[PDB]
C-alpha cells in the first residue's frame, strides 16, 4: 500500500511517499520491494530497491519533480522482489496550480 | 486495532495561525503510526486515489479464492466453491481446479 | 506613531504556507489504559 502526501503536485516540488509492506495477514513483513515511477505514456523515470527488514514494514522515501516535465497523470508501480508478476499501483497528477480558498459541492 | 486521532485541547475553538496545540493519539500498544497533515483545498482540486481502511478490505475481498456464497451441487462442489480441497483414503475427493480466478457469472 | 493603528514595522507577515506537512513517525509505547496507549504531541501550527 502506497501513501502520498498529496494527490496532485506542481513542477519543481517534492513528493513524499511511504510504502507499507504487509503479508497476507496484513501484518508487517520485511522483504525487498521494487518500486518504479512512470510517465503519462509509461516511461520509468525513477526506480528504487530497498528492504523493509527491521523498519516495521515502513519504507519512507522521497523524490523531487523537475521543472522540465510533461503535465498529466503520473503512476507509481511497486512489486515485491520474490513476486514480480503481482504489481501494485496508485496514481497522482502534475499540474500548474494555486490552491483555491473555497469548495463547491454539487448535490 | 483501533487508532483514533483527536484534539488534546477542549476549548479555544479555531486556533490562531502558528499556535501550539496538543495532538492526542489513542491507539494500540506497541504500534507505529505515520502522519501527514494536508490542506483540504488539495482534495477539492483532486480527491482521487485516497487510501482508506475500507478500500484495504475491498482489496482483500478481491483477492479471495472463494467464489460462491455457500452451498454447492454436491459435497465436492461445497468445498470447491468455498475454496477448500479434500481428499480421503477411501477415494472421495474434491474437483480439480487449475484457475486462480473465480469463474465469471453469466450476467 | 501616535495614531490609533499598528505601525507597519512591527506588523509580522505570515509566510509559512506549505500545503502538506507533519511528515512524522511515532511509536505508541505510552502506558496502555485498557490496552490503549494515549500519546500527547504538542505541535506548532502553520500560517
Ligand atoms: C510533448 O509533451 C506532451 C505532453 O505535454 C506529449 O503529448 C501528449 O500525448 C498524450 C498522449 O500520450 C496526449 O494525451 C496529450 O494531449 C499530449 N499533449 C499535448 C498534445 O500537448 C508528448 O510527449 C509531446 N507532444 C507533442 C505534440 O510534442
Amino acid at each position: 500500500f502506497i501513501q502520498t502526501d498529496k494527490t496532485i503536485y506542481t513542477p519543481g516540488s517534492t513528493v513524499l511517499y511511504r510504502i507499507f509492506t504487509v503479508n497476507h495477514k496484513l501484518l508487517p513483513v520485511g522483504r525487498t520491494v521494487m518500486v518504479n515511477i512512470e510517465n503519462p505514456e509509461g516511461i520509468p523515470v525513477k526506480q528504487d530497491s530497498l528492504s523493509s527488514q527491521n523498519q516495521l514494514g515502513v519504507l519512507p522515501l522521497s523524490w523531487d519533480i523537475p521543472e522540465l516535465v510533461n503535465m498529466g497523470q503520473w503512476k507509481i508501480r511497486a512489486y515485491y522482489e520474490n513476486s514480480p508478476q503481482q504489481v501494485f499501483s496508485t496514481e497522482f497528477e502534475v499540474k500548474e496550480y494555486v490552491l483555491p480558498s473555497f469548495e463547491v459541492i454539487v448535490e | 486495532g483501533s487508532l483514533v486521532v483527536k484534539s488534546g485541547q477542549s476549548e479555544d475553538r479555531q486556533p490562531v495561525p502558528g499556535q501550539q496545540m496538543t495532538l492526542k493519539i489513542e491507539g494500540d500498544h506497541g504500534a507505529r503510526v505515520v502522519l501527514v497533515a494536508v490542506d483540504k483545498g488539495v482534495f477539492v482540486l483532486n480527491k482521487k486515489n485516497k487510501l482508506t481502511q475500507s478500500k484495504i478490505w475491498d482489496v482483500v475481498e478481491k483477492a479471495d479464492i472463494g467464489c460462491t456464497p455457500g452451498s454447492g451441487k454436491d459435497y465436492a462442489g461445497v468445498f470447491s466453491d468455498a475454496g477448500l480441497t479434500f481428499t480421503s483414503s477411501s477415494g472421495q475427493q474434491t474437483a480439480q481446479r487449475a484457475e486462480l480466478q473465480c469463474p465469471q457469472p453469466a450476467a | 506613531l501616535d495614531e490609533d493603528i499598528i505601525a507597519e514595522e512591527n506588523i509580522v507577515s505570515r509566510s509559512e504556507f506549505p500545503e502538506s506537512w507533519l511528515w512524522n513517525v511515532e511509536d505508541l509505547k505510552e502506558p496502555p489504559k485498557n490496552g490503549i496507549s494515549t500519546k500527547l504531541m504538542n505541535i506548532f501550527l502553520k500560517d
